[PDB]
């Protein structure tokens, strides 16, 4: 019984429609009356609808607040030109014969233009161009091809005055004003077949209807009297304009019926036209804006729509939606990735409506007995009829014994309910996801750490919002479409986006590091902590000196992987490619070598898993990191989403336990270098400075070759920058060479958990050149940056090259240069946000309508076909492996291993 | 040129970055001395006013608070004399003098 | 400004449109072409540049009619005296007002215009570089003292206007015998300090 508007076609109303659609013929300019009652025949009649309280509508019989209002019409004495259609009318007049009214065009031209219009229907711009071309062609013509009668030029005077420049018997050109009746007579004779070329539809917009003969009156609800603080019924501007229209119409009619002279009839006609134009649009060009009773321009129909806060552009907005909360977030890895911790106070306010049935009557009875204070309680109960009551304490004991099927209880949030989670600014799709509630004390939205990357959140004061869907359909949509599990693989690049970040990588490396063994106590404790379901330990690997059994980390990790997973790849720790070559040789030769042989050839740079057993390699970013998560991707794409969630939720806790109870830290001595490395760095710096000075001298004495792209100075600057960058790279290479892998900072950098090699270089060896907008520092005094350098100096030290690392400490000039660099970085960060936001807004406004049809095609909102078989292959980027439609190599290897095993 | 006058680090983050600054600890902001006393001083130093002569390629142009007031020769000697008088206590410390050889 | 053709122009804030440079110098009483050239320097290329500029002026205005032309730009009042007064007003109170507003100050403003034109010419020829707008030699700080000075100036102007209006109204509604009978109370009873107090406070 409830249908959905499938389309809206716009047209021009006909006078007959306005007459029959309307109910009351407004004739008397009557206001609200002294007693605030609707006067008969007034602007606010009772057939128009009632907004005043305590009376019934005449037409529908509805009380104020339930009567939608009804339309009325005004019978104009003389035709009036609509302001909006004035330009269209003028264009039409220049294209049709004065006598026949047909289009002044040859039949062949008509056929050609009709074909072109049929082809370019959809494209609005091309349609307008064709219309303008036809208008120009017709207007340029002088003799009607059908009648041969002359067509005196028509001149348009803004806003609604038309002049026909006619030639007298003496040849003088005089302007003859076209009265609206003449325009109507001209427009009526235009046949239907000529309308499509003229830019019209002969079923919804006829040219005769552009000139108004009947003016509809909006209902009282559309023009309500907002009243005033004093009680004065502050009227609507539309009401005042309608009153003036009625007065002028009656005056014009009575003078017409009294045989008045033509001049006064013309005066009243023009007054009516001006009033109508200012009522439709009070800001129409060439129209004096009508003043309110206070002397301000009246807001009219045009102004009521073209407002940023009006119906257009105003309904779309962001306001305080119901059932929402906002607070800071704190981390906790003890909950599953698809769970969120909610404070008790929030849970006691964001109620969710639940209808009581046979299988949940007792739970709701207990909840309503708890009242609105105990946590598992309710705040409102709705009877089957529809009244709402607050539980409180007076009637807490009742409303439970009288609660049966058909009631509705607004219980508090409980564990398992579905809830959305948002972080602003919301950039991509993953910024809103659905979580499961887990009510815990204190006041913070607890969030699992593996879910941080998609949200792009850090626990340094960031705030998040959650919304609680109310209806069952919304809850089902959130649960099935929006859960965190389904969004492991990012739609952008087809790889994972949920995975370990900082400890989940470093601790994994510590666990799987070569030569790492654990005692029985640690093994049992970490397995129980991770939640892994086990009941007997595997066979010990290697015995302690005093006789205690030991277990290598690789087997413990292998206890998590599925029973038939098999994969091999090269991680980021590969520094001796020969060993990787040997392992690849063996694996490719056999496809299933005996695990004993692999043990002798094991190397932590080459991960190899056979039937769920980790035989070689170590865990790093490429295992289950933010991107390139080979193992996590394999689990997602081969064992289903639930298995992937379980694997992530176990490996996270296991790695956290091992890093917590194994010890991980960093001190000031993590970037202490031996004396030889310091001497090497010092001599590198000195040599680079010497070369720079040599370049400067060569430039000074005219010995320089300017490449075509640059002048002498620009070439000099390019050479200097290249030399300094190469020197910094050499120093970094030396520092990296002398820093061992056992160093914790080096571990963090190499595994990719956090930081880059450049950070170690800057902190230990050398900071390097400082630049602004890709150029050497130059903005300062005349010829020098600081005041402590000789003017006209281009040496490396004097233009932003700093030679002290963070450990050694910066001299004041170096400190100032570093400040310049940091300020530039901050400014760039500040501006790029706005620029990217603008670009994204443009792209979304352009592309947010495209969708995949049921036949695989992608169609524009106006019906144009944009793409057959979306993506030219039909593969969702999420489902794609890494861009490839099907990774047939993995398929071949996996099937061969499964069936040959 | 912000060295010693504007703190190079303390600045808000966001739209106001760089546009809002804080004075350095050694910074000192000056007030104004009566300008006609200073003008009388430079005139006594021997700068012939612009009404009696015109700028020439071999003449130095003297500006006071940005307005040309006369011409002189050997501007270096003039600025040396003014500085010596400033640190001899003859005139106030508000006066600052610089010359451009270019 | 120096256009791409080499012809100089001056942009007065009140005058809606730029004026040619030699016209402006002649309006300030500097009429001699030799003196106009001398006021900007003696470098021969600069001399030739201004020879071209005065040739562009074509001696259309030599002593007068420059003020009349300016009056043509600045809302001509259709009267010789009206155009003359408008031209001299915008000349005195909008061409370097820091040099003074008396008609005598025009001859002094001529030299400043000349040195500005010399700066523009030197920049055109590359003899001097651009001026760095961020250099603190070119920046000043508006302290609390001068801001208070400006606010107090505005408030005091308002108070003076109110004083004049109140004095005029009281005289016209009471007659001569009261005003000059005892001027002290007459002056004292027209102050209305609340205008000043509320203006400064709300600012
Ligand atoms: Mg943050
Ligand atoms: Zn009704
Ligand atoms: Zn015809």
């Amino acid at each position: 019984m409830k249908k959905v508007i499938g389309s809206i076609e716009f047209g021009i109303l006909s006078p007959q429609e306005i007459r029959k659609m309307s109910a009351v013929e407004v004739t008397v300019p009557d206001t609200y009356d002294d007693d605030g009652y609707p006067i008969e025949g007034g602007v606010m009649d009772k057939r128009m609808g009632v907004i005043d309280p305590g009376l019934r509508c005449e037409t529908c019989g509805g009380r104020a607040g339930e009567c939608p209002g009804h339309f009325g019409h005004i019978e104009l004495a003389r035709p009036v030109i609509h302001v909006g259609f004035a330009k269209t009318i003028y264009r039409i007049l220049e294209s049709t014969c004065r006598e026949c009214g047909r289009i002044k065009l040859t039949d062949e031209e008509i056929e050609e233009y009709m074909k072109k219009i049929e082809l370019a229907r959809n494209r609005r711009s091309e349609f307008n161009e064709i219309i303008k071309e036809i208008h120009k062609k017709a207007k340029e013509r002088m003799v009607c091809p059908h009648c041969g009668a002359p067509q005196y030029p028509i001149k348009f005077e803004k806003p609604t005055i038309y002049w026909e420049i006619r030639k007298d018997e003496q040849g003088n050109e005089y302007r003859h004003r076209l009265m609206p009746t003449e325009v109507r007579d001209w427009l009526e004779k235009i046949p239907d077949k000529d309308l499509p070329l003229l830019g019209l539809d002969p079923e919804k917009s006829r040219p005769e209807w552009m000139v108004l003969t009947v003016l509809p009156v909006p209902p009282v609800t559309a023009r309500p009297s907002i009243t005033l603080e004093t009680g004065i019924r502050a009227e609507d501007d539309l009401t005042h304009k309608l009153v003036d229209i009625i007065r002028i119409n009656n005056r014009l009619k009575q003078n017409i019926e009294a045989g008045a002279p033509q001049l006064i009839i013309e005066d009243l006609w023009d007054l009516l036209q001006y009033h109508v134009t200012t009522y439709i649009n009070n800001e129409a060009p060439g129209v004096p804006p009508a003043k309110h009773k206070s002397g301000r321009p009246l807001k009219t129909l045009a102004q009521r729509l073209k407002g940023k806060e009006g119906r257009f552009r105003g309904n779309l907005s962001g306001k305080r939606v119901n059932f929402s909360a906002r607070t800071v977030i704190s981390p906790d890895p003890m909950i599953s990735i698809n769970e969120v911790g909610v404070p008790v106070e929030v849970a006691m306010e964001l109620t969710v409506p639940e209808k009581v049935t046979e299988f949940n009557i007792e739970r709701l009875r207990k909840m309503v007995l708890n009242g609105p204070d105990k946590y598992p309680g309710a705040n409102y109960v709705i009877d089957p009829e529809g009244r709402r009551r607050r539980i409180m304490d007076s009637n807490k004991e009742t409303l439970a014994n009288q609660l049966d099927i058909g009631w509705t209880v607004e219980r508090h949030l409980m564990d398992g309910d579905i809830v959305l989670f948002n972080r602003q600014p919301s950039l991509h799709r993953m910024s809103i996801m659905a979580h499961r509630v887990r009510v815990m004390p204190y006041r913070t939205f607890r969030l699992n750490l593996a879910v941080c990357p998609p949200y792009n959140a850090d626990f340094d004061g960031d705030e998040m919002n959650l919304h609680v869907p109310q209806t069952e359909e919304a809850q089902a949509e959130a649960r099935i479409l929006m859960e965190v599990q389904n969004h492991i693989i990012s739609p952008r690049y087809g790889g994972p986006i949920i995975g370990g970040i900082q400890d989940h990588i470093s601790g994994g490396y510590l666990l799987t590091r070569e030569g790492a063994y654990f005692t029985r106590d640690e093994v049992e404790q970490m397995l129980m902590f991770a939640g892994v379901d086990i009941t007997e330990l595997p066979e010990p690997d290697k015995y302690d000196e005093n006789g205690n059994p030991l277990w290598s980390g690789k087997t413990i990790f292998s206890l998590l992987l599925p029973e038939d997973l098999t994969v091999w790849y090269r991680n980021k720790l590969c520094d001796e490619p020969e060993r990787c070559e040997a392992l690849e040789k063996l694996i490719e030769e056999k496809l299933m070598p005996d695990p004993e042989e692999v043990r002798k050839l094991a190397y932590d740079g080459f991960v190899y898993i056979q039937n769920g057993k980790l035989l070689s390699g170590a865990i790093d970013k490429k295992a289950y990191g933010r991107e390139d998560g080979i193992i996590l991707d394999l689990i997602v794409r081969e064992y289903g989403v639930e298995r992937a969630r379980q694997f992530l939720d176990q490996v996270t806790k296991l790695t956290i336990w091992v890093i917590t109870h194994k010890g991980f830290t960093t001190g000031i001595d993590d970037e202490d270098l031996p004396e030889e490395a310091r001497d090497r760095i010092r001599e590198i710096i000195r040599e680079a400075e010497e070369r720079v000075n040599k370049l400067i001298e060569a430039y000074k004495r005219g010995e320089l070759e300017p490449l075509p792209g640059k002048s002498l100075e620009d070439t000099l600057e390019s050479l200097i920058m290249a030399v300094l960058a190469e020197a910094r790279d050499n120093a970094g290479a030396v520092a990296e060479k002398y820093l061992g892998m056992d160093n914790h900072t080096v571990i963090m950098a190499k595994t990719g958990a956090r930081g880059k090699i450049l950070n170690i270089t800057q902190m230990a060896a050398l900071l390097g050149q400082q630049s602004i907008r890709g150029k050497r520092l130059y903005r300062g005094f005349r010829g020098r940056v600081l005041s402590h350098f000789k003017p006209g100096d281009l040496g490396a030290r004097a233009k932003g090259f700093v030679v002290n690392s963070y450990k050694s400490g910066l001299t004041p000039q170096e400190y100032f240069f570093h400040a310049m660099g940091g300020r530039e970085g901050l400014v760039d960060t500040a501006v790029r946000t706005a620029q990217s936001g603008y670009m994204q807004r443009r792209l979304i406004n352009a592309l947010q309508d495209l969708k995949v049809e049921y036949d695989g095609t992608v169609r524009s909102p106006e019906g144009i076909i944009v793409q057959f078989k979306y993506g030219e292959d039909g593969v969702d980027p999420m489902k794609s492996w890494r861009g490839k439609t099907v990774d047939v190599d993995r398929i071949i290897v996996r099937t061969l291993l499964k069936m040959r095993g | 040129t912000h060295w010693g006058r504007i703190c190079p680090t303390e600045t808000p983050e966001g739209p106001n970055c760089g546009l809002v600054k804080n004075l350095a600890l050694m910074a000192q902001i000056t007030t104004a001395v009566p300008e006609e006393e200073i003008r009388e001083y430079l005139m006594s130093l021997g700068i012939v006013p612009i009404e009696v002569r015109r700028p020439d390629p071999t003449l130095w142009r003297v500006y006071l608070n940005g307005v040309l007031i006369g011409t002189i020769e050997d501007g270096k000697a003039l600025v040396q004399r003014i500085r010596q008088d400033r640190r001899s206590g003859k005139i106030s410390d508000v006066i600052n003098v610089a010359y451009y050889e270019d | 400004e120096r256009r791409k053709d080499g012809i100089l122009y001056v942009d007065i804030p009140n005058v809606p449109k730029p004026v040619k440079f030699v016209y402006v110098m002649r309006a300030l009483g500097l009429e001699r072409d030799k003196d106009i050239v001398e006021a900007v320097g003696n470098d021969p290329e600069v001399q030739q540049i201004m020879f071209d500029n005065l040739e562009d002026a074509s001696d259309i205005t030599t002593q007068q009619e420059a003020l009349e032309f300016i009056g043509k730009l600045v809302a001509p009042g259709q009267a010789r005296e009206y155009r003359l007064k408008r031209a001299e007003y915008v000349i005195d109170n909008n061409l370097l007002p820091h040099m003074g507003v008396s008609p005598e100050d025009r001859i002094k403003k001529a030299y400043y215009l000349g040195m500005m034109a010399l700066k523009v010419i030197e920049l055109s020829l590359g003899r001097r570089p651009e001026d760095d707008k961020d250099h603190y030699a070119n920046k000043r700080l508006r302290l609390a003292g001068d801001l208070l000075k400006d606010l107090f100036r505005v408030a005091f102007s308002q108070l003076v206007k109110d004083i004049q209006y109140q004095m005029t109204k009281t005289y016209q509604r009471k007659g001569d015998k009261y005003t000059f009978g005892n001027i002290h109370r007459f002056i004292r009873n027209s102050i209305r300090p609340d205008v000043l107090t509320e203006r400064i406070e709300h600012a």
